[PDB]
């Protein structure tokens, strides 16, 4: 329950990082 | 001023003081020269090896773990290995599977691997101490570098037939059944 | 767990201070940690400026890893680990895109081939 | 025999082969999605543009007319396999967007999940949400039963969850796996629901109106996953005989869905491989992975 909330927000964290917007290919400087 | 009259220094600083930290950093300092392979001898005709022993047996954790990071490094060259084997210090580094700190008993772990002998040397002593019986427990650990380290001392200082052994030993103990200190494995 | 930062201190002072850390063999790994990149997408100027240094097996961010904010986290592999260690000691405190960058050892990841290897070599080097 | 492929700048996260065999289509985190020929020299037929986010997951709807697209900026894509045009992208969803899986024989529906722990049911003719299961956990993979009532999703809450579409309830759940799930995928037969888990965990399970109530049918082993936390997508063969699934080491596993003997482990792949193909026709395999490359593996 608890660890499965903890495990939620640590890949929603996750996510939120690797997929940013930064990171996007083909990023013009801009 | 000189690189053995440097270390010379050291191990004055060391002797004469009593603050335990300042000893912290002469142990830092002697465990990290420790790593370089010339060094070794201006080591070796200081006693710091048999200094290292001792300080093992002071009960500072960190200093302990100092010593023991210092060793580890030290062990493999030839005439070093032959002169820490010969002080006796094997027992001192037995003690030191039952220390706290992660740290500590890798390197332990590690001097043990080092002092491993060609032809047989050492071997026999290992079968004969109980500290396969404490690595089982160490290889099914929590700490990913303890599994890689018991499963790798395994294979450096054990042997199949002897591992069927002290698994069965290690088994015994589970089960609570003693068994006969005069049977023995049979060759087939 | 041992990723912590240690903090610096007569004893024949050098110019540069060192923390309280002795390394051992099995201390080092090949396995490059680095924190404190800022997070502004660099993700590929760092990991070329590594590999000046020596040859990078693989690299990767990794996410998972407790940062503080607009901080990120990365793993290196190289090939060598003399490598590694010239590149632990030649990056490690330089000022990297206006942040302050700590390389750390990471013997976690390292599998038990890996650590044969490493043990192996480190015998192989003090014996010559 | 053996293609390689190659021309895609970053990760390939998903591919698929087109319904008839002749076609295949291949995107990942470059946001371009590229069509290949089967046959001839393997050419790069054309590239779909448009999207800003990742595109995490291909679909082609039965007919191989529409390919369906979710992408890391919340929106789904509806695609013209023909000309290459696009034609809707779904609205609604909040935050990424993990998987989406289109309705076949009946009328066109799609489905989704994403990290705002919702899962939508879309007409792709209303520009709306139709229905919303509304889950607190993050949901990573969802896929339809043939008689389109049932909505699988699977998230990371280590149980898979099936929806009624009319009652709007918790129809089932499904325990057996200890960690998140990242890849479903139902048999072409609607039998059987293959489930990938970074647990190391293959599993199948079987839904029918008449059931076990643990159905755990069978589970296989060598599918490991890794610190970089892909999602791991697996697929079952034209026939339902032999099951796929990517790993993180490198390694296309092949299983016989039957016995559960690896058929094939598969070298070839410099990074972790992130989804694994079956021709609708012939035993050739497409393998996509990280490293950013393509095989066409012949059986
Ligand atoms: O003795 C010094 C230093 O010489 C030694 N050390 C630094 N880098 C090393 C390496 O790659 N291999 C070995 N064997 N020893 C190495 O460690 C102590 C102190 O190190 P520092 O100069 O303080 O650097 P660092 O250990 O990284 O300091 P820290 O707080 O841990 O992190 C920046």
């Amino acid at each position: 329950e608890e660890k499965l909330q903890e495990k939620a927000r640590k890949w929603q964290q996750l996510q939120a990082k690797r997929y940013a917007e930064k990171r996007k290919f083909g990023f013009v400087d801009a | 001023v000189g690189r053995l009259g440097y270390l010379q220094a050291l191990v004055t600083e060391f002797q004469e003081t009593q603050s335990q930290d300042a000893k912290e950093q002469v142990l830092a300092n002697l465990a990290n020269f420790a790593y370089d392979p010339s060094n070794y001898e201006y080591l070796r005709q200081l006693q710091v090896l048999d200094l290292f022993l001792d300080s093992l047996s002071e009960e500072n954790e960190t200093l302990v773990e100092f010593a023991i990071g210092g060793l580890c490094n030290l062990c493999p060259d030839r005439a070093n290995k032959e002169h820490i084997l010969h002080a006796g210090g094997v027992p001192l580094i037995i003690n030191c599977l039952s220390s706290p700190n992660e740290e500590t008993v890798l390197s332990a772990i590690t001097t043990l691997m080092h002092l491993s002998p060609p032809g047989r040397s050492f071997l026999p002593e290992l079968t004969a101490t109980p500290v396969v019986q404490c690595m089982l427990r160490f290889s099914l650990s929590a700490s990913a570098r303890l599994r890689n380290l018991a499963q790798i001392f395994l294979e450096d200082f054990c042997s199949p037939r002897q591992v069927a052994e002290a698994r069965s030993r290690q088994a015994h103990s589970a089960l609570g059944i003693p068994l006969p200190r005069s049977v023995a494995p049979r060759q087939r | 767990s041992l990723f912590d930062h240690h903090v610096q201190r007569k004893y024949r002072e050098g110019r540069r201070p060192r923390a309280v850390k002795v390394y051992t063999i099995n201390l080092e790994s090949q396995y490059l940690l680095i924190q404190g990149v800022p997070a502004v997408g660099v993700m590929k100027e760092l990991v070329e400026r590594f590999a000046l240094y020596g040859a990078i097996e693989q690299y990767n961010a990794l996410d998972e890893y407790p940062a503080e904010d607009f901080t990120e986290v990365y793993l290196i592999k190289f090939m060598n680990l003399q490598s590694a260690r010239t590149a632990k000691r030649k990056m490690d405190e330089q000022s990297f895109f206006g942040g302050l960058l700590h390389v750390c050892y990471a013997p976690e990841f390292e599998t038990v081939e890996e650590t044969r290897k490493k043990l192996q070599m480190r015998k192989a080097y003090v014996v010559k | 025999p053996i293609m390689l492929l190659s021309g895609h700048e970053g990760e390939v996260y998903c591919c698929k082969f087109h319904p008839n065999g002749s076609t295949l289509a291949s995107a990942g985190f470059d946001r371009l999605i590229l069509l290949w020929n089967v046959y001839g020299d393997c050419d790069n037929y054309a590239t779909l543009k448009g999207h800003s986010g990742a595109v995490m997951e291909l679909h082609y709807n039965t007919d191989g007319s529409m390919l369906f697209s979710a992408s890391t900026d919340k929106t789904v894509a509806v695609w013209d396999s023909e000309t290459g045009e696009r034609v809707k992208r779904l609205k609604g969803h909040t935050s990424f967007v993990n998987s989406c899986y289109p309705a076949r024989r009946g009328p066109q529906l799609v489905c989704t999940g994403s990290d705002d722990g919702t899962v939508k049911l879309w007409d792709i003719r209303k520009k709306a949400a139709i229905q919303t299961f509304q889950n607190t956990y993050q949901v990573l993979a969802v896929t339809f039963n043939d008689t389109s009532d049932q909505i699988i999703s699977g998230g990371i809450d280590n149980d898979i969850k099936v929806w009624d579409l009319r009652q709007n309830k918790l129809t089932y759940t499904m325990r057996g796996h200890a960690d998140s799930v990242t890849g479903l995928s139902l048999s072409s037969e609607g039998s059987y629901l293959l489930s990938n888990a970074m647990d190391n965990t293959v599993r199948v399970w079987d839904v029918r109106p008449f059931a076990p109530k643990e159905r755990c049918v069978k589970i296989f082993q060598g599918n490991v996953h890794n610190f970089e936390k892909n999602l791991l997508r697996c697929s079952w063969s034209p026939d339902g005989s032999k099951i796929a699934a990517g790993s993180a080491d490198r390694f296309v596993y092949v299983w016989d869905t039957t016995s559960r003997r690896i058929l094939y482990k598969l070298p070839g792949h410099a990074g972790s491989i992130n989804e694994v193909a079956f021709h609708p026709d012939e035993p050739i395999i497409i393998s996509a992975s990280s490293d950013k490359r393509l095989y066409m593996g012949e059986i």
